[PDB]
């Protein structure tokens, strides 16, 4: 029955494999989008108010149902055919499906003359579709079906195709809503502040933040204030309580202080009462609120109405926005004050801003919902204006012409295309970085980009606290994978078994709590709240309970049985403070864990047995979760959980550590993400090395996707001979690194050989490189289109001619065909022409606008595709193919942060060799190891020697006590090798033995995208910028290198004044001006007629020539634009 | 000394503020909303414990013994019920510097005795 | 003072559409409101109308030489991007002095 | 620097109408040892005490 330790390493990984058979790696994206389409769009459409318009006749126009068909593309002819994602990629279409809404317009004029007209399936917009979602044409297709459609079966999906560009929505971090968080700002007028970003269940407005603060000590005592929304002045809490109908101080403290035996709380609230005694009735308090507001009505009536509306709608919407909710709002605001007092009295800890239990991940669904709310509101507005301008004339109108569908369509398309998350007009208030271009450089880069999280703290911020690896990231975020540049700690990555909750309605839970012995908050007396336990659901205090323990037992039983409580519902019992917080909302990152009985796992051997035959008896992960054996625990419920790292922790020990565990890790290696799960032996490296590899696995070459032959990507690198690593971890089985690997096993020798590998460089074998070692192919796609925008000027693909075309370069166009497009198989060098495009003029009647190769490439045309774009003019894509043979300067890396460029390449006779004539493919310098402490590199090399000599794949899973260095060495000594991986090598040049026995063996190396040929650049008098006549910027522009301020300072320190003048004047922008010797302002010179005159001074004899930079002339002219007179006085 | 609690009027249920009656030279607690008055019984109006000599045993609740994440010990039996097992934990409360002190709670149900060594 | 064409070059795009500089668009606004104010003072206009026109002219000139005025709205252009005034042309890094001199 | 708070244990306000019979019982010894001779203006005394 029990899984014994000897079977555990199989059982756990069997369980893990079942998880990845059920979910995958992009499950969060697909589930978010599916919830958005199934629920969020319908909720948004129904939550909009019916637009009642009347001059008389009236019309309501109620939207009642939505229909999202499959993605479809319509041609000029109008025939209807399904649009496949690959066709969208090739034709630069948007993989979107039409959204139709049912509309009901009832005519009501008078005399009960009512009649309803329903417009079924009114086309309301187009919604882009996430690939492999339920509403994707690739849904449920087999691998054969996907290959029939020219799709990769290993492609995870989880992205959109907007204008042929694959866009991926990055999950955005945000502070959780409807939760009270008591912080303390050191530099502020308030000692403690308790904030609550409140938002109603079905979002319709932004988060309304309410603060309840305490004024810092230094009138008599500490005063509690409340910064309500839409009010620009602090308001005492007692005033707010009275404005809600609680005038008696006893009632207010009944709502705030639940234990009247506690004078400390009492004296700390007393200043607030003493400050609010002149106001003692609800109307006067409402008048005070309205007066403190930023729109103080001259008459107290409208002041009181405004205060009523604010306190009913903007104050704590999550508690309830309807009327008669003042009791719930009063209880909740009293809870906020109670929490603030507990913090000020030291009875509760301040809340941690960085705790991921306090955060939420805004995924594709809830982000598209924000867009859709804004866009549907704008659409209903436009419909209101259109219908108003017609009914004002007293006649009917056609809603089909009122609905301008471009709002929703173009809005979603623009937002996903650019990443600016918001309305196109508010292009600066909008937050960019959402919806990035999917990284297709290697399969690991694609997976990681699809599992990418973002902390929008702002890269400019230099506070390290949000960048720090918090304790609560354990199991939810990769500890290693993070960019090492300016976004350290802000851009994160999901751990492998991390699941972001999609969201759920609290209705069944609330109904069960009602049927259960919970007492509502309006029905109780406050005297009961002392000993009772509060119950919050999605932040709303809904009631109280008397035995929280058996309530938690009941709820956990219900969630483990897949009863009314779904698996993703978090249920935290804080014991010391008697809250029970239940969460069903979306964005809660959680992970699966094995539940533990008294001191035993519930995962018995029968579950492993049924999981082994997963493909026959359809016993899956969901059956494991439904059995009550596995549980999803979120960051906030982990605080109440006692984990076992392994079932070995559940053994009874000579001194028991815990003996009351509640859960167990499925495997600790699941704390790593996609790119860190490729590192072998990451627990033997320094952690920065693991981070650098997690970044560098994403630039590694491989086969980024199986269907690369049909993709017209702008840039693509494919390795000739990708190999799976000889030394692998058990997590790559689910990353599909074995099916799409990104490196080669290289016989690497760590040695000092000729000095060409010093300081992070490598010596490669020229003979190996000749045999296809780390050879790659580079595919570059050029796009072009001939626009017939108007009869004024039209472009067209056609072989240009020297007699008709004007802007025709001296490059030869013979490689083009009569259609103007080069043919595949044609070898093209730099500056060559691949598309001959000519544009009609207003060298006559047509000018050359041909597409050249990006300079200095020298490839062969791989293929040419011609089609029609969305509007329907001819559209061409040409993929050119360039074989990249590794060379000096190309960057290579192992899986341990050990990067370096090729210093030199030696032939096989020049490389050092073992007694059996094995030469290293790569030689790396021993000095790269000691400071870096990448012992995982050495253990991987030794394990790889054992694996190659044994005919297996080494197990480098991080935390594995069945694999240590002594075992690997003992294994290697059985194959006739030195047990530590050393060998006697001979000098290739002289054949003499090397005195020091070299450490050599197979290690998995990666070829990175950074090849020297894509970086080398030179300039000598090339093109210049228009504004300031200085060299351009970039290799692509043939630009010059920037001689910056620091270079100026260095050369000033050198004392090199002529070199400094050469760099900053003569090699950048030499120029001449003519200055009036009297006024010092630039004069008018006419060198052809030799007439120089200053219009200002009315002189034409006292002019002087001045040699100045063009940028300085431009500066002085831009100062004269500002009415400044910079007078260059030559005397 | 001990703290002093707030007391409310019997008519308007607002807090009673302190006042002095010169005629009898006696402390009274009177409401500044209604016209109620009361004869005080403590004679102390304000108390500040600067030292903050708070007995944290009063802040503990027996329910904490149900926490699976707290450590348990068999070495400190309960003086009230004789149960062997007991959870222990530190103060973890602000304004307490010498907070390495351990507080124990009996894990027996319905006993919930709390103490300190 | 309206600068010359070198300070605000009209760059030609791939086709024939000549795109004007931000300074040129701003000067267009300034000349528009200046002519509008000139006619409104010359012909029938209310005092408050002339006042509004003068206020708008002030806004245009100020945002031509300095666009980041606190409180005031930023001078806008097509695509919703604020215009680059003479001050941002040389305010700091990547300006004339640090970025080109 | 040492303020009275750094060395103070606890402050309290009492309503002591006559110092001869104090509100507290343990402070009756030294208060009478101080009051049996008139050191200050006993008439200019307020019943509010700050111990
Ligand atoms: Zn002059
Ligand atoms: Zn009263
Ligand atoms: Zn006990």
């Amino acid at each position: 029955d029990e899984i014994t330790p000897d079977l555990w390493q199989e059982a756990c990984w069997i369980v893990i494999s079942s998880y990845f058979d059920e979910k995958g790696l992009v499950r969060q994206q697909l589930d978010s989008f599916d919830e958005f389409i199934q629920m969020s769009v319908q909720r948004i459409v129904e939550d909009a108010p019916p637009i009642d318009l009347q001059a008389p006749p009236r019309y309501l126009l109620k939207f009642e149902q939505i229909y999202l068909s499959k993605p479809t593309h319509w041609e000029r002819d109008g025939a209807p055919s399904p649009m496949m994602p690959n066709e969208a990629r090739l034709r630069n279409l948007t993989y979107s499906a039409p959204l139709y809404v049912d509309i009901t317009k009832t005519v009501i004029k008078e005399g009960e003359e009512q009649l309803q007209t329903q417009h079924q399936k009114t086309f309301i917009g187009k919604i882009p579709i996430m690939l492999r979602s339920t509403y994707c044409l690739l849904n449920g297709l087999t691998d054969r079906d996907l290959c029939e459609l020219n799709e990769c079966p290993l492609d995870p999906g989880g992205y959109f195709i907007i204008n042929g560009s694959e866009k991926v929505l990055i999950a955005q971090e945000k502070m959780a809503t409807n939760t009270v968080y008591v912080f303390a700002k050191k530099d502020s007028k308030y000692a403690y502040t308790g904030e609550c970003r409140s938002c109603l269940e079905n979002s319709s407005r932004p988060t309304s933040t309410i603060w309840v603060s305490m004024l810092a000590r230094g009138a008599i005592g500490q005063r509690i204030v409340a910064t309500l929304p839409y009010i620009k002045q602090e308001v005492p809490i007692i005033i707010v309580f009275r404005a809600l109908g609680f005038v008696s101080d006893r009632d207010i403290l009944e709502h705030i202080i639940y234990d009247f035996e506690d004078p400390e709380m009492m004296e700390m609230v007393k200043p607030s009462l003493d400050e609010a005694f002149v106001i003692q009735e609800q109307n006067v308090a409402l008048n005070f609120i309205g007066s403190r507001g930023a729109k103080p009505g001259v008459t107290k009536e409208k002041r009181i109405k405004y205060a009523k509306e604010v306190l009913q709608k903007e104050m704590l919407p999550h508690v309830g926005v309807s009327d008669f909710c003042e009791t719930k709002k009063a209880y909740f605001l009293g809870y906020m004050v109670h929490r603030l007092l507990l913090a000020a009295l030291g009875r509760r800890e301040l809340d941690d801003r960085d705790h991921y239990g306090n955060k939420r991940l805004d995924l594709a669904g809830p982000l598209l919902a924000f867009l859709f709310r804004g866009m549907f509101k704008n659409l209903l507005k436009e419909v209101r204006i259109y219908a108003q301008k017609f009914i004002d004339r007293g006649k009917d109108f056609n809603l089909e012409l009122a609905i301008k569908t471009r709002i929703i369509s173009d809005g979603l398309k623009y937002s996903l295309a650019t990443g600016n998350w918001g309305d196109q007009k508010k292009a600066h208030q909008a937050r960019a970085g959402v919806s990035q271009v999917l990284n297709r450089l290697t399969f690991a880069s694609t997976l990681s980009h699809l599992r990418r999280l973002n902390s929008p703290i702002g890269r400019d911020g230099k506070l390290a606290k949000p960048r720090q690896l918090h304790n609560t990231l354990w199991g939810m975020v990769c500890p290693a994978e993070t960019p090492e540049g300016h976004a350290v700690g802000l851009v994160k990555n999901l751990a492998l078994m991390a699941y972001i909750s999609v969201g759920s309605q609290p209705s069944p839970i609330l109904e069960f709590l009602e049927e259960w012995s919970m007492e509502n908050l309006e029905e109780i007396s406050p005297a009961a709240i002392a000993d009772a336990t509060k119950i919050f659901v999605n932040g709303c205090w809904v009631g109280i309970h008397k035995d929280p323990e058996q309530l938690m037992n009941t709820l956990r039983k219900l969630r483990r049985q897949m009863d009314i409580i779904v698996s993703e519902v978090s249920m935290i019992r804080d014991i010391r403070e008697r809250e029970i917080r239940i969460y069903t909302d979306a964005g809660r990152i959680c992970r699966p864990l094995l539940i533990v009985e008294k001191q035993k796992l519930l995962l018995k051997k029968r579950h492993i047995d049924q999981l082994k035959e997963r493909e026959y008896n359809n016993y899956s992960w969901q059956d494991l979760v439904a059995s009550g054996v596995v549980e999803y625990i979120d960051t906030l419920e982990e605080e109440t959980v006692m984990l076992a790292m392994t079932p070995d922790d559940l053994q009874e020990k000579e001194v028991a550590y815990c003996s009351t565990y509640t859960h167990c890790e499925i495997h600790p290696s699941m704390i790593l993400g996609v790119c860190a799960s490729i590192i072998p032996f990451p627990d033997h490296n320094q952690s920065p090395r693991n981070t650098y590899q997690s970044a560098m696995g994403k630039q590694a070459m491989g086969v980024y996707i199986t269907n690369f032959h049909v993709r017209m990507d702008t840039l693509a690198h494919v390795l000739y001979y990708p190999q799976k690593p000889l030394v692998t971890t058990r997590s790559m089985e689910y990353l599909r690194f074995r099916e799409l690997p990104a490196g080669i096993n290289s016989i690497v020798a760590i040695a000092s050989y000729t000095g060409y590998n010093q300081e992070d460089s490598v010596i490669m074998n020229r003979s190996a490189v000749d045999r296809g070692f780390f050879r790659s192919v580079f595919y570059r796609s050029y796009k072009e289109q001939e626009s017939k925008k108007g009869f004024d000027q039209e472009e067209v693909f056609e072989k240009p001619t020297r007699e008709t075309c004007q802007g025709m370069r001296h490059a030869i166009y013979d490689k083009l065909d009569d259609d103007g497009l080069i043919a595949p198989g044609v070898r093209v060098s730099g500056d060559d022409v691949i598309i001959g495009k000519t544009v009609t003029l207003p060298r006559y009647t047509k000018r050359d606008c041909s597409t050249f190769l990006r300079t200095s490439e020298t490839g062969i045309v791989d293929q040419v595709m011609v089609t029609l774009n969305q509007e329907g003019y001819k559209f061409c894509k040409i993929r050119v193919r360039s074989v990249r043979i590794p060379q000096i300067g190309d960057k290579f890396a192992s899986r341990h942060g050990q990067k370096g460029t090729c210093g030199i390449q030696y032939r096989q006779e020049d490389m050092p060799f073992t007694c059996e004539g094995i030469t290293p493919d790569i030689i790396i310098n021993p000095h790269a190891i000691p400071s870096r402490m990448t012992i995982g590199h050495l253990i991987e090399c030794l394990q790889g020697k054992v694996s190659a000599n044994k005919g297996e794949i080494g197990d480098a899973t991080p935390f594995n006590d069945a694999v240590n260095v002594q075992k690997i060495s003992n294994l290697l000594s059985d194959y006739g090798y030195h047990l530590r991986g050393n060998e006697v090598l001979y000098n290739g040049f002289t054949g003499r033995k090397i005195t020091s026995q070299i450490f050599i063996g197979p290690t998995y190396y990666q070829r990175l995208k950074h090849m020297v040929d894509d970086k080398i650049h030179s300039r000598a008098r090339g093109p210049i910028q228009i504004l300031n006549r200085q060299p351009m910027e970039g290799r692509s522009r043939d630009g010059g290198l920037r001689f910056g301020e620091m270079e100026r300072d260095c050369q000033i320190a050198h004392g090199a004044a002529q070199f400094l003048r050469e760099r900053l004047f003569e090699a950048s922008d030499p120029y001449q001006v003519h200055v009036c010797n009297l006024c010092g302002i630039m004069a008018i010179a006419n060198t052809r007629t030799h007439t120089y005159e200053c219009r200002g001074c009315r002189n034409k004899t006292q002019i002087s020539l001045v040699r100045m930079p063009y940028a300085c002339k431009l500066l002085f002219q831009e100062l004269m634009s500002m009415s400044i007179a910079p007078r260059m006085m030559s005397v | 000394p001990g703290f002093v609690g707030i007391r409310f009027c019997q008519e308007c249920n607002n807090m009673l503020y302190p006042k002095e009656d010169k005629e009898n030279r006696i402390l009274l607690y009177a409401c500044r909303n209604c016209d109620y008055q009361q004869e005080a019984d403590n004679s102390c109006i304000y108390v500040n414990k600067i030292t903050h000599e708070v007995d944290e045993l009063t802040q503990i609740i027996a329910d904490v013994s149900q926490d699976p994440t707290l450590p348990r010990t068999e070495d400190h039996p309960c003086q009230k019920c004789g149960h062997k097992e007991a959870v222990f934990f530190q103060s973890h409360s602000a304004r307490a510097e010498d907070a390495m002190r351990l507080y124990y709670v009996c894990t027996a149900p319905h006993c919930g005795h709390r103490w300190t060594e | 003072p309206v600068p010359p064409l070198s300070v605000r070059p009209a760059v030609v795009m791939q086709g024939s559409a000549r795109n004007q500089d931000d300074l040129t668009h701003k000067l267009a606004d300034i000349v528009k409101i200046n002519n509008q104010l000139r006619r409104n003072e010359q012909n029938g206009a209310a005092a408050h109308v002339i006042a509004e026109d003068v206020k708008l002219l002030q806004f245009h000139v100020a945002t031509m030489v300095d666009n980041e005025l606190p409180g005031l709205p930023r001078a806008m252009q097509k695509s919703g991007r604020p215009l680059k005034s003479l001050k941002q042309r040389l305010k700091g890094k990547e300006g004339r002095v640090r970025g080109n001199l | 620097h040492t303020t009275l708070r750094k060395v103070t244990a606890n402050t309290a306000i009492y309503y002591d109408p006559n110092p001869q019979s104090t509100v507290v019982a343990e402070d009756q010894e030294w208060v009478n040892v101080y009051y049996e001779m008139p050191d200050f203006d006993v008439a200019r005394i307020s019943p509010w005490l700050l111990r």
